[PDB]
RNA sequence: ACGAGACUCUGGCAUGCUAACUAGUUACGCGACCCCGGUCGGCGUAACUUCUUAGAGGGACAAGUGGCGUUCAGCCACCCGAGAUUGAGCAAUAACAGGUCUGUGAUGCCCUUAGAUGUCCGGGGCUGCACGCGCGCUACACUGACUGGCUCAGCGUGUGCCUACCCUACGCCGGCAGGCGCGGGUAACCCGUUGAACCCCAUUCGUGAUGGGGAUCGGGGAUUGCAAUUAUUC
């Protein structure tokens, strides 16, 4: 049997995170941590959309690692959520047909955009005249 | 303009009134505790502590902010 | 003085071919005609017909100073097509910006 | 599973939003009921893009007020997963279908305006965005320089809302909203 | 078959602080009572036993990055030197207290210094790591 | 070079020659 | 237990202070002019004295315990970068000052300045800033 | 916003004036006619000028336009 | 016989009239040479005061001066890297190389 | 000795030591890359140096 | 016709392409621990360029429909899609008696020019303090403060001609500051996988000018320097 080497990015932020998907069963885990202790534990079910709205049949006989660096804490959090989402879509076009590969793409577009299509809302640049980009310093008159 | 006077350890009513009334209400936090027990926040903390172990009262959910318990149920 | 050893350093002189367009070479052109002495409207109109006789798209030769009098006046010649903003004019203009000390006070020379 | 999405832990179905008039502004029914409130985001774009932001999120959102507190939505989603406990705990409804009363009950029908000040009616919008931040401003004001939390005032001010009592902050403001709006109509 | 990485890492800690009740020759310093441990805190560590918490975090951070040293151990150990009436900066930890983890874990063959300079952490110590996650993957049921 | 200067000295301090 | 014990101290006299019996001992102290937050703590860190207990619960012979250690910190393992007055001007002996003494050593400090005529000296008698301020815009209310 | 200027709308005068059997109503097909048929020197003013050929375009579909 | 190019320039498309002729010019003696390592860019960020007083609205310059560099290893004997580099030059490449 | 008093201040530092490399006055000097260079000289020079605003 | 726009750089997209022992990923032998199989920035060298890097082009246009509109210029909404208005740089004519002679070996003029407005050195001064305005930092707590642990950055900088003064891993002595030994780096090699803070979770507190605030002042220890009182800083 040959080897089924699947490697999907997703961004939030600056954070990066790619998603690795092989055959095997579902153990999906972060740098060897498994996703059921992603502090923040708030947005713990946030990591479990592509899962709960899915199910452990689509995680049945996939295998996913999440190598991440970069960012912030809540920009990684999407940007492994939308990478193992991304990564199972990218698991199914290259390996099994496309008529499935299309049916999970279709479920997660209804439930969140960002789940596949990454957000370009980036650190706007600062300007000389305010602390930031659209804020300047206070104007004394008199 | 007010100064509250809260209690610091138990009187001899206040044990009595906590060790009673916490679960013939509904809701136990440390906040209401020392509200209505006329205690403070630490007592009202330290007098639950020894409720959920006694069989009385049930934790819901921990948080280091806010703890929120509740009265044992009918079932 | 930038301490180079005896045999590595040397310099070549070229001169320059269609030296209109070179407006160094026209800001020392309308600098060295002044301080013999030519007049301010006939030396800069004569720099600005070479560049026009040179065969330039268009110019604007600007000298401010004490032009006759205690009180300070400038003089702005422009004939022919010249942009401003945006990148074109990183590559398009040739801004030169020299001095000249006549003997009643300093002017600018803006070939341009 | 994908029969329901479970809120937390709280169930997205018998949450009717009672008033016709404040409908498609209130979004939770079946599509904007997403697991936790912290979206993406991307819900301030258009002018009416922000009413497809579900009602917790926009709640969430209205908390974190006050300089110390803006950019803390994690500090504040932790707020609202403790303060829904509260409201069960008491009450023994859907705390969702409690806090789409509030709304209801909340909202400021009408209003004044100085075109003295002429009296006016609000939009359907309107009520929404003014009652979100009437009980977090009631919910923020009760818990400052008090034992007593902002998961408790929040929860007491989204019954209290729910209810009409008249000790709700966001009432007696519109008890007062629309006293000084009939005064001049 | 477990790891520590699989476990929760907040209470991985708690447990390795109750073990180090008990082999009871980390040779813990003489200054633990009245130490500030790094200059950017303001009172006393709550903890009148924290060394077993901080000789437990020690022997963690090492496992998961090896070739750290002890000015590294004050980069882990950052707070907030709020400066009074002054913005606040990133203060390190302090070399000396940190240090003395470094000569508690190496005392009992735990840790250990690879080439170049920089602690590692012994096979020996990795076992004794992972051993005791074991015990917490099983006291989550 | 010995005391070996830095390519973000070399555009600068070579800039200075041109200058 | 959580009950408040017999012969409590809802009020206490230890070193003409009035130390308020609801606090935690660690922090009951500080009134004393002389031991702060940090040091009523290592004072208490000294002997095996649970510092979970409120201001009037601990031993009433033990409550001596906790002053020998304020008035004596070096005989009770207190080491020297640890106290107040170090190297005494007069003594040169390291002490922990305490409330009545504290005042002495800063009359006796200010005194001193004043008398040897000290540029230091000045600008305590002038009612002055003294650790090198800017005095032209702020020390405004204590100067009219 | 989008409000084509004289440098755009000239363009689209000229264009059609000269090749408009070349031209069609998909943008992406006569995107790349003024490639050949036109020397732009940007890749943002050409299909500022394609894209308002094409709205043209579909005018000559219908009947007379002024220019 | 383990040979490093360092190729250093302002200018972007100057480097480049560099790195073709060093591939294209080096192939025709049939020698197996490395491709060109794509170094990060260095920005060397000054911001200024425009104004040359303290008057005016404060107006800050922004000179960039972006430097671009790449790398060729060479699997060439060094008598045959004399040859290709002291040949066809402009001055915005400042012409560098590691030995060994 | 006049020669022990003519120069008997240290300028091994501070901002009376170096100077700009054009004016020869202590202000605005950039240190940065090896400038030594006033504020205004370095925007006189900028272009020639090098240097160019595009950001 | 200049200016606006176009433009230039920058942000978002290329699972296509050229290239990546100073960026790696994946596999593999291999070391270790975990009871058939994982974890590992543990070492070692066949594919690869998804992730990082920065070149070549490309995509985006109101192009697409549904409406408004003289039905033109355009506008509103939806589909489509990483984009359906990224952010800045440059910037016309004609000006102000705007600011700068204390940026310049830019300078006309006016003085000055050995008993010096030149000049150098030590000391003081720029900070001096009844007051008034301006820009800001820290807060007035419990959305907190404390003390634990847990988990992520992105810009850049760095051993200078004169010019000394570089960024600092580590090994130790020290409560801290800090000192002393040792190797790395002129840099995608080294600091640095930049273990940043907020934040997270778990302790302590409990409405009290309090465990909020850290002003004011005393006492000691070091640092850079030829030296700190007029507290350099810590």
């Amino acid at each position: 049997g040959p080897l089924q080497s699947v490697q999907v990015f997703g961004r939030k932020k600056t954070a990066t995170a790619v998603a690795h998907c092989k055959r095997g069963n579902g153990l999906i885990k972060v740098n060897g941590r498994p996703l059921e202790m992603i502090e923040p534990r708030t947005l713990q079910y946030k990591l479990l959309e592509p899962v709960l709205l899915l199910g452990k049949e689509r995680f049945a006989g996939v295998d996913i690692r999440v190598r991440v660096k970069g960012g912030g804490h809540v920009a990684q959090i999407y940007a492994i959520r939308q990478s193992i989402s991304k990564a199972l879509v990218a698991y199914y076009q290259k390996y099994v047909d496309e008529a499935s590969k299309k049916e999970i793409k279709d479920i997660l577009i209804q439930y969140d955009r960002t789940l596949l299509v990454a957000d370009p809302r980036r650190c706007e640049s600062k300007k000389f005249g305010g602390p930031g980009a659209r804020a300047r310093y206070q104007k004394s008159y008199r | 303009r007010d100064k509250l006077n809260n209690l610091v350890l138990f009187d001899k009513a206040t044990y009595d009134k906590l060790c009673k009334e916490v679960p013939n209400y509904k809701l136990i936090t440390p906040a209401v505790v020392s509200e209505r027990l006329k205690i403070r926040g630490s007592l009202a903390r330290a007098a639950l502590q020894e409720l959920l172990s006694k069989g009385l009262i049930k934790l819901v959910s921990k948080h280091r902010a806010q703890v929120i318990y509740t009265r044992n149920t009918k079932g | 003085r930038f301490g180079f050893p005896e045999g590595s350093v040397e310099l070549y002189a070229e001169k320059v071919a269609t030296r209109g367009l070179c407006a160094i070479a026209q800001a020392e052109s309308l600098r060295y005609k002044l301080l013999g002495g030519l007049a301010v409207r006939r030396a800069c109109y004569g720099v600005l017909r070479f560049i026009m006789e040179s065969g330039a798209k268009g110019c604007e030769v600007v000298v401010s100073g004490k032009l006759r009098g205690q009180r300070a006046k400038s003089m702005k010649f422009v004939d022919g097509l010249m942009i401003h903003s945006g990148d074109p004019v990183n590559y398009y203009v040739d801004t030169a910006v020299r001095h000249v000390l006549l003997r009643q006070g300093v002017l600018g020379i803006k070939v341009k | 599973t994908p029969d329901i999405k479970l809120f937390g832990k709280w169930s997205t179905d018998d949450v009717q939003i009672n008033d016709i008039s404040l409908q498609d502004y209130i979004a939770v029914k079946e599509k904007y009921a997403k697991y936790l409130p912290h979206s993406a985001g991307r819900y301030a774009a258009k002018r009416f893009r922000k009413a497809q932001c579900p009602i917790v999120e926009r709640l969430t959102n209205s908390m974190m007020m006050h300089g110390r507190n803006n950019g803390k939505k994690l500090m504040t989603v932790r707020i609202v997963k403790h303060a829904f406990e509260i409201i069960h705990l008491l009450t023994g409804e859907n705390p969702l279908q409690v806090l789409v009363n509030a709304i209801i009950n909340s909202g400021p029908r009408e209003d004044s305006t100085r075109i003295r000040r002429q009296a006016v009616d609000v939009s359907p919008l309107r009520r929404v965005n003014q009652a979100i931040w009437l009980l977090c401003t009631g919910a923020r004001e009760a818990a400052f320089r008090n034992i007593k939390t902002i998961a408790e005032c929040l929860a007491d001010e989204l019954i209290n809302a729910a209810k009409g009592s008249s000790n709700s902050y966001a009432i007696k403001k519109k008890d007062e909203l629309e006293r000084v709006a009939k005064s001049n109509r | 078959g477990v790891t520590v990485k699989d476990v929760n890492q907040q209470e991985f800690v708690r447990a390795l602080a109750a073990f180090l009740k008990k082999s009871g020759k980390l040779k813990v310093p003489e200054w633990v009572d009245t130490v500030k441990l790094a200059k950017h805190k303001e009172l006393a560590p709550y903890d009148e036993n924290w060394f077993y918490t901080r000789a437990a975090s020690t022997a963690r951070h090492l496992y998961l990055r090896g070739g750290a040293g002890v000015g590294s151990m004050t980069k882990i150990y950052g707070g907030r030197q709020r400066n009074g009436v002054m913005p606040s900066h990133f203060s390190r930890g302090s070399k000396s207290v940190a240090r003395r983890v470094l000569q508690a874990l190496e005392g009992l063959k735990m840790v250990e210094k690879d080439q170049d300079w920089g602690r590692k952490l012994t096979p020996q110590g990795q076992r004794d790591l992972d051993r005791i996650a074991g015990q917490v993957a099983a006291a989550k049921k | 070079m010995a005391v070996q200067i830095s390519k973000k000295r070399k555009f600068v301090a070579d800039g200075i020659f041109k200058a | 237990s959580l009950v408040i014990p017999e012969k409590f101290q809802h009020i206490l006299r230890v070193l003409n202070t009035n130390i308020d019996g609801r606090r935690k001992i660690a922090f009951a102290i500080t009134a004393i002019k002389g031991v702060g937050r940090r040091y009523a703590h290592v004072v208490l860190r000294k002997a095996d004295i649970d510092l979970t207990k409120r201001a009037g619960e601990l031993t009433e012979d033990e409550v001596e315990r906790v002053i020998t250690i304020m008035q004596n910190p070096r005989q009770y393992k207190i080491p020297d970068w640890f106290l107040n007055r170090q190297k005494d001007v007069k003594d040169g002996k390291y002490s922990q000052v305490l409330a009545n003494g504290l005042d002495n050593k800063l009359r006796e400090d200010l005194e001193r300045l004043k008398k040897i005529r000290a540029h230091r000296g000045l600008r305590h008698f002038w009612g002055l800033r003294v650790r090198g301020q800017h005095t032209k815009t702020t020390g405004r209310r204590g100067r009219t | 916003g989008r409000v084509r200027t004289k440098t755009v709308k000239k363009a689209a005068r000229v264009i059609i004036e000269k090749y408009y059997t070349r031209l069609g109503n998909d943008f992406h097909t006569n995107k790349r006619v003024c490639e050949e048929i036109a020397i732009i020197p940007s890749k943002k003013l050409r299909n500022k000028i394609a894209g308002y050929v094409t709205h043209l375009m579909k005018r000559i579909q219908r009947g007379p336009v002024r220019g | 016989h383990r040979i490093r190019i360092t190729l250093t320039s302002r200018n972007v498309k100057s480097l480049e009239k560099v790195c073709a002729d060093l591939i294209r010019g080096a192939k025709e003696k049939n020698l197996k040479v490395k491709g060109p390592v794509r170094m990060p860019t260095k920005t060397l960020r000054i911001t200024t005061r425009k104004t040359p007083c303290g008057e005016g609205s404060k107006t800050w310059d922004r000179f960039q001066m972006r430097i671009h560099k790449r790398l060729i290893d060479l699997h060439s004997p060094s008598e045959i890297v004399k040859q290709i580099t002291s040949i066809s030059i402009e001055p915005g490449v400042e012409v560098e190389v590691t030995i060994a | 000795g006049h020669q022990q008093l003519y120069w008997s201040h240290p300028r091994k530092f501070g901002q009376g030591s170096r100077s700009c490399r054009v004016c020869s006055n202590r202000h605005g000097l950039i240190r940065k890359y090896g400038l030594n260079m006033c504020r205004q000289c370095f925007r006189q020079y900028a272009k020639d140096i090098g240097f160019i605003k595009l950001d």
